[PDB]
């Protein structure tokens, strides 16, 4: 199963150009100016838009082949891809049709709409697009079928073109039924939206039922992590998403812990991106410096620093790119696993989900002895500060603080 | 000669980015005896950091003299007492005035945003309403915003005393109907000592 560009790193959903880039500047030309920042996150693909002409609930004033001119010209898009390709950043285009409406898939026009997609797929693939996203698929009749059509069209143009399907479904069987027909299809879901053994179960059960095939890992198809997670679990969940076998998918602001509910006047799905203290309206008490990109850039302890380091690991280390995944038992609320490819550096992930400090209580015998644990492994990082990064920890004596995650590394041996 | 002592502004005590002041104002100061001495006491302890301003003749041929004492946020909120003593020749005795935060169990504001009445959709501009109630003491501030900017086209009523001894007010933000009818989000932002972090907000938007 050959390596593709979306296996090599995180995907980054930018669903609202103006929120992301700032007031008035929600243009494709302005996204160009942010590619360096994104490159600084080591993201491998932007999921963009939609940017197509959509008049709420007007199947006829919906041309997926024409950019809404508020975002800019087709030239700006051509120029964006060019600049994006040049920085090794791939571009996925969201083509969810009625994105201005409430049912993205319109109503009573199931075949009429699909056609515009089919035509859009071709048009945009010719324009130089690296893949497509379509959300809210549970509000699409003949879901399983329509996705297979678009898959085969996308894969037909090139095996190096991705189609992402998004759903609000958190039910395993419904997700498997969509994936039964198309198994090379990236499916973002609410599957992972608690218990350390339960997140363990969810992950292991999913991989179990999909024969350890490639998948996405996310919390949702669109929403920030903060929609599902309290602040104290963000760092842990980032460590996990960046170290689980598959493509981690985030939305803009996840790297700074952007929480729409904590910010006045912000829609859940598109809060203003906090570049600096001038980004948000002057509402005192709403945004401190340590909630912004600028502030968190200056702080090695920041969630953005952690994001950057994890994205770096995930995009350069073979064991994380395409390593095996072996979970094993630990203390009640611990989720522990190793990633191992061939004879490359191994990684041990130990995640403390509970809010009590715990002994890891790792048991190395349930693991296959292809990569059983050394006595001591170098701590790459902890989610919490004050540990001794770059120096060994004794694996049998691991004590994790509440909500602490650890990333250990050890060579083949 | 008469004295009026004024508390700091709510925004100044609640938002720690700003500098609260107590203000001692002396009026009916004669041309014959215009010299005024101010003494300041915080909980009976004399302080010397006050800034007295140059006396200013009013149209009624009297002088108004003002002394300003900077206060610490927490001192005001913790109920410390600020005393201004005014001495002047025309006075039989110095005039002493004392001010502090209202005493009484602080009560957390409830914040309820209310959309325009349907009947207002006749008009070009609509009224977005923020009811704040159940708060004590009366010191409070209210600000509006939309997704990207402050919204300044608003007016806020003074606090009104409610039946239960708490206070309420309403803030009214006027916006173009189209902005409302297009589903844009607005937020009413409230500052009060009895909120967590002295701050909360509630959004308002069409369904
Ligand atoms: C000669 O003239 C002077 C000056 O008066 C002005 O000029 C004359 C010529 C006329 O045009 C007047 O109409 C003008 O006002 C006369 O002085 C007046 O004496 C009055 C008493 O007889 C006195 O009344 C008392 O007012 C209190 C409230 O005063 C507030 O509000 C009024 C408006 O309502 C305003 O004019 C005052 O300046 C004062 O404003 C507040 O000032 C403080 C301090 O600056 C502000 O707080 C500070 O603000 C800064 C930022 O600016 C910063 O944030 C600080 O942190 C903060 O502390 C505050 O924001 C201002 N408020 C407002 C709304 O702007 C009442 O409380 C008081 O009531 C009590 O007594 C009454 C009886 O007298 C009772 O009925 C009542 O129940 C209460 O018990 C009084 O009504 C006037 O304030 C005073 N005027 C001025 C300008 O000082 C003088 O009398 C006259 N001589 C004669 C002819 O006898």
């Amino acid at each position: 199963p050959a390596q593709k560009w979306w296996h090599t790193g995180a995907l980054y959903r930018i669903g609202d150009l103006q929120a992301f880039q700032g007031h008035g500047a929600g243009n494709l030309a302005g996204l160009k100016g942010r590619l360096d920042y994104l490159s600084s996150l080591k993201v491998k693909g932007l999921v963009l838009g939609p940017i197509h002409k959509n008049q709420k609930d007007d199947v006829a004033q919906t041309d997926l082949l024409q950019i809404d001119p508020n975002f800019g010209s087709k030239e700006d898009f051509d120029s964006l891809l060019q600049s994006a390709k040049k920085k090794s950043i791939r571009v996925i285009l969201d083509l969810t049709p009625n994105y201005r409406g409430e049912n993205s898939w319109f109503s009573t026009q199931v075949d009429t709409v699909a056609t515009k997609v089919k035509d859009a797929l071709e048009f945009w693939l010719q324009a130089g697009v690296d893949g497509f996203q379509v959300r809210d698929i549970e509000n699409l009749k003949d879901a399983s079928s329509f996705l297979a059509e678009w898959q085969n069209i996308t894969k037909g143009f090139s095996e190096d073109r991705l189609l992402i399907a998004g759903t609000n479904s958190s039910d395993l069987q419904q997700i498997l039924s969509l994936l039964e027909s198309n198994k090379d299809l990236l499916l973002t879901s609410s599957y992972l939206s608690s218990t350390g053994e339960h997140t363990k179960s969810l992950v292991t059960q999913y991989l179990n039922a999909t024969g350890n095939r490639w998948c996405s890992w996310s919390l949702s198809q669109a929403r920030l992590l903060t929609s599902f997670l309290p602040a104290q679990l963000l760092r842990l969940y980032q460590l996990m998403l960046f170290t689980l076998p598959g493509t981690p998918v985030f939305s803009y602001g996840d790297e700074i812990g952007l929480d729409a509910a904590a910010l006045p006047g912000q829609p859940m799905e598109a809060p203003v991106m906090l570049w600096d203290e001038s980004s948000f309206p002057d509402i005192p008490g709403a945004v401190s410096a340590n909630m912004t990109v600028k502030g968190q850039s200056e702080d090695p302890g920041s969630l953005l620093s952690l994001f950057r380091r994890l994205s770096d690991q995930r995009s350069k280390e073979r064991s994380l790119l395409h390593g095996d995944f072996h979970a094993f038992s630990a203390g009640p609320g611990l989720f522990s696993y190793i990633r191992h490819w061939d004879q490359n550096e191994r990684f041990l992930v130990v995640l403390n989900f509970g809010d009590v400090g715990l002994s890891a209580g790792l048991q190395a015998s349930d693991l296959p002895a292809s990569a059983s644990l050394p006595a001591k492994a170098d701590l790459l990082l902890s989610t919490q500060p004050g540990r001794e990064e770059g120096s060994p920890l004794e694996l049998e004596r691991l004590k994790l603080e509440p909500h602490e995650g650890l990333l250990l590394r050890f060579p083949y041996a | 000669p008469s004295v009026f002592l004024f508390p700091p502004k709510p925004k100044d005590t609640l938002m720690i980015s700003r500098t609260p002041e107590v203000t001692c104002v002396v009026v009916d100061v004669s041309h014959e005896d215009p010299e005024v001495k101010f003494n300041w006491y915080v909980d009976g302890v004399e302080v010397h950091n006050a800034k007295t301003k140059p006396r200013e003749e009013q149209y009624n041929s009297t002088y108004r003299v003002v002394s300003v004492l900077t206060v610490l946020h927490q001192d005001w909120l913790n109920g410390k007492e600020y005393k201004c003593k005014v001495s002047n020749k025309a006075l039989p005795a110095p005039i002493e005035k004392t001010i502090s935060k209202a005493k009484g169990q602080p009560r957390e504001p409830q914040v309820y945003t209310l959309p325009p009445s349907r009947d207002e959709l006749t008009k070009n501009q609509v009224s977005l309403t923020c009811l704040v109630k159940g708060f004590y003491p009366s010191d409070i501030a209210v600000l509006w915003n939309s997704r990207f900017v402050l919204e300044n086209n608003y007016k806020t009523t003074p606090p009104v005393l409610d039946s239960d001894g708490s206070f309420f007010l309403y803030s009214k933000l006027t916006v173009d109907k189209s902005r409302w009818q297009q589903g844009n989000i607005f937020a009413c932002n409230v500052y009060h000592e009895a909120l967590h972090n002295h701050y909360t907000f509630k959004n308002l938007a069409l369904s």
